[PDB]
DNA sequence: TCGGATGTATATATCTGACACGTGCCTGGAGACTAGGGAGTAATCCCCTTGGCGGTTAAAACGCGGGGGACAGCGCGTACGTGCGTTTAAGCGGTGCTAGAGCTGTCTACGACCAATTGAGCGGCCTCGGCACCGGGATTCTCGA
DNA sequence: TCGAGAATCCCGGTGCCGAGGCCGCTCAATTGGTCGTAGACAGCTCTAGCACCGCTTAAACGCACGTACGCGCTGTCCCCCGCGTTTTAACCGCCAAGGGGATTACTCCCTAGTCTCCAGGCACGTGTCAGATATATACATCCGA
């Protein structure tokens, strides 16, 4: 399950356009998946405590919310 | 003779384009498929609500967008053009997120 | 059907809207996105106000607390036209019975 | 010296005033020709907003000066 | 023994966000053990001037262009033009926004 | 004309040295700096269980919530380590 | 009549005290009310995060053929341990001093 | 008394001393100002909210716990002076 | 004719020398003064307790030694070894200071 | 490539100020008992998540020519490091003084608590206008000459 | 310097769904009254923060000289960029099945509150030794010849 891949390198290249990148070099894509797997990564762990705690089976919206919010990373205009 | 445009005019054309914009540039079912596979190795058939798959990659969007501006300030400090890895550590590194 | 009772800040922030842009609407969207900024900023004043009023061993929160919680959290100008605003309303409140 | 006031009805109103007056005599001064309570009048020169703790000097109002005045709704 | 006619506390201070609800919240929150006879006026006060800043800003932005709805774009353009509501919000991501329009200025073409 | 009372950490701290290093002791300014360290490690866990018991309209905080806000805070190695000390300590506790 | 008294540190086996910990989480406004096993765990997390702190702190003051323990030894322990450093990494310890690196360029060819 | 032109009084083999604690090992003749400056806004800011929690007490001395208070606010709070 | 060293290793020698202690580096009476003076324009004729003064002290000192830190990486990361402004206003701009 | 000169680490004596420990006691923690509401548990409803099938079309993947950007090498001169003689003010050690922080009494005004009740605010329905979409033409740019 | 193509924007007609407003009703904010204690005010006591004066010596300052590095310029080579053609799977619409989230009622037991008793931790006082200084010496390291 190599699904890391779906991230494809036109996708990457537009979000590097939007923020501003002009000219980009043939390495930047592997260093930018790592960076997405590593962040997703940690938001998920939280995530998932806290409906472990809850005593639930699927996470909600809220505690997405939460998660984001404890690493100072604060979410507007999903139901906060 | 065909008309070709000199390297680096469809670049600036698309920065305005997409920065003039408000959608998203991720496709959603690989997002989603990601996001399980990864959630999978800390629990047990699990479930999501659409929502929250939607609040993940808003979040994960924002974030690269600033990291990638970061990034190209840092290229452009030393006297170039191209952003390249080294740039991207060494933004990580002054942020304080990379030990 | 039994449906829960959901309380939101919508109708005062349309009063307001109303009262400041005679002819404008608002989306749902916009709406989420001000009730979240309301919340948010309330938590962190009375956060605050809790905190300074432990430091002092006192046990009532009272608008001086609220006041200098004020002063604390927000810049300058902002700081300024908050705390006469507020100085106005509870004068007003006071006076009339 | 003079300024031109364009109001929210369509009327403009002529003030006297120095280049050294400071916004709270003006107020006092649109309080005693129309009364409209201070509180409620903004002056927009140059795209800028008028604040009363300066001088009319710092946002370099001079000769034949026009500003625009808009009000806003704030009971009590 | 004829109770009289309700006011609200809200329409004695002249605002419009409820006093009672702000005074609820306070007393459940768990953030003292009393809560004085002034507290909530204060607090609706400052949110009410917070609130009418912003929706001023944006919609002045929704008017420039022409349009007679706010959107989520509108209050992005609003906070971020004005240094001390950014300053405000540093650490907020706002959804639907997007980013302001800057280019660098080395990246532009020469001659 | 004696002064007040002035609690601290002091006592325990410094058994707990004398537990570990036999023949060590320790200085005033690091005394300080522990109870300094462990006053803030205490508030940190207060506040993440008290905010945790709000969030699921509970109105008492019991050893579940401590649990869980000591996995949200602590990282990993030292996360496993203090659950394992601290059931283990309840578990003493309610058999006795 | 009446037994002797035994404190809940003695039963629960530990160092730091339960009754105190019980009475700042009572007094310390978190919520209505407070069940009657979490001191226990929160006694023993502390007592946990002290000796792991102290038994560092106590080998880096052994290495410099010290008796006493300084500041700079409680620096050096912390800085110098990852999870320890990531637990406190907005924290700055007073008199505590730097780790001595320098960069491979600067050194002279 | 009133008190001017103190800013002066960090030396610059003081500035250069912090510089080598820091491993730097060459400065250039304009680092001096603009480390001055940085200084001065920092303290301008620390001690901005120190006076606010003074203030609000009715007190006239300031404390070392204002300013632990105020440093902890700001996230770099401190250890070894109390709290 | 007398014994002079090449220019660069009484700087590594301060920056060992440096890196081994733990004493403060700025002199006391100017930056008390400094402080005084700053905190004049917020409330006339008030008074400081020493430790006050200490504690500012030691922050001042590790979030300048930090900010250093940060900027020799900057210079060095640009294929040089000497530090310039440019380097500490784009340290500062990186971690999220105006 | 050796050898002289300088700075640092090693070993010994010594005397002080902080660390470790013993007492008194008094306030906070422990033992015993009640009462009352918060939470766990079993049962019911139905909403929203997971799964599959077909098309259709836009987006991704592959390949190719080439121009512009990354990088190595070299010459120059200027700013910065090192050392020396001179001047300045920080640091230590006392001496006086008083503003102000901290504690103790007391006494009242303010906030919690409870019963009756009534108007503010929320959920359901609907209806039409503001915005999205498609087609067309004027405009503003780029890149060859 | 100038001119032929592409991409973009302004304008007009049209259709759809969600934003604004209207009813109905139930729960929470008001009004009125009582009672207990939290804190505001006044007085007293003792500490530590400010001011001053003198002397010593370490640190800051100014100056001369030499050299190594920051920077501009030139050349080469290769690797991203723009464009055309083929492949594929994302998206949209529809249809089924049922697990798990969300209420509701009931009951036992866990915690708050009160009283009585006593011992553990804190402030105070005292001794003595760990280590910071001073002195002398051996060794590691740097720059020239």
């Amino acid at each position: 399950r190599d699904n890391i891949q779906g991230i494809t390198k036109p996708a990457i290249r537009r979000l590097a356009r939007r923020g501003g990148v002009k000219r980009i070099s043939g390495l930047i894509y592997e260093e930018t998946r790592g960076v997405l797997k590593v962040f997703l990564e940690n938001v998920i762990r939280d995530a998932v405590t806290y409906t472990e705690h809850a005593k639930r089976k699927t996470v909600t919206a809220m505690d997405v919310v939460y998660a984001l919010k404890r690493q100072g990373r604060t979410l507007y205009g999903f139901g906060g | 003779k065909p008309h070709r445009y000199r390297p680096g005019t469809v670049a600036l054309r698309e920065i305005r384009r997409y920065q003039k914009s408000t959608e998203l540039l991720i496709r959603k079912l690989p997002f989603q498929r990601l996001v399980r596979e990864i959630a999978q190795d800390f629990k047990t058939d699990l479930r999501f609500q659409s929502s929250a798959v939607m609040a993940l990659q808003e979040a994960s969007e924002a974030y690269l967008v600033a990291l990638f501006e970061d990034t190209n300030l840092c290229a452009i400090h030393a006297k170039r053009v191209t952003i390249m890895p080294k740039d991207i550590q060494l933004a990580r590194r002054i942020r304080g997120e990379r030990a | 059907r039994r449906k829960t009772r959901k309380e939101s800040y919508a109708i005062y922030v349309y009063k307001v809207l109303k009262q400041v842009h005679p002819d404008t609407g608002i989306s749902s969207k916009a709406m989420s996105i001000m009730n979240s900024f309301v919340n948010d900023v309330f938590e962190r004043i009375a956060g605050e106000a809790s905190r300074l009023a432990h430091y002092n061993k006192r046990s009532t929160i009272t608008s001086r607390e609220i006041q200098t919680a004020v002063r604390l959290l927000l810049p300058g100008e902002l700081a300024k036209h908050a705390v006469s605003e507020g100085t106005k309303a509870v004068t007003c409140y006071t006076s009339a019975k | 010296m003079q300024i031109f006031v364009k109001t929210l009805t369509g009327k403009t109103i002529t003030l006297e005033v120095e280049p050294s007056d400071t916004i709270e005599n003006v107020k006092a001064k649109i309080q005693d020709k129309e009364g409209i309570p201070p509180d409620q009048q903004r002056l927009i020169f140059a795209g800028k907003q008028l604040e009363d703790g300066r001088t009319l000097s710092d946002y370099n109002i001079q000769k034949e000066s026009t500003l625009h005045l808009v009000l806003r709704l704030r009971g009590c | 023994k004829t109770r009289a006619k309700a006011k609200t506390r809200s329409s004695r201070a002249g605002l419009q966000f409820p006093v009672g609800r702000v005074h609820r919240l306070l007393r459940k929150g768990n953030y003292a053990e009393r809560v004085g006879a002034g507290a909530p006026v204060y607090l609706a006060a400052v949110l009410e001037y917070l609130t009418a800043e912003i929706l001023e800003l944006a919609g002045n932005a929704a008017r420039d262009n022409k349009k007679t709805r706010i959107i989520p774009r509108h209050l992005q353009l609003a906070v971020r033009n004005d240094e001390e509501l950014n300053k405000l919000l540093g650490r907020v991501t706002i959804a639907q926004g997007g980013v302001l329009p800057n280019i660098q200025s080395v990246l532009l073409p020469k001659k």
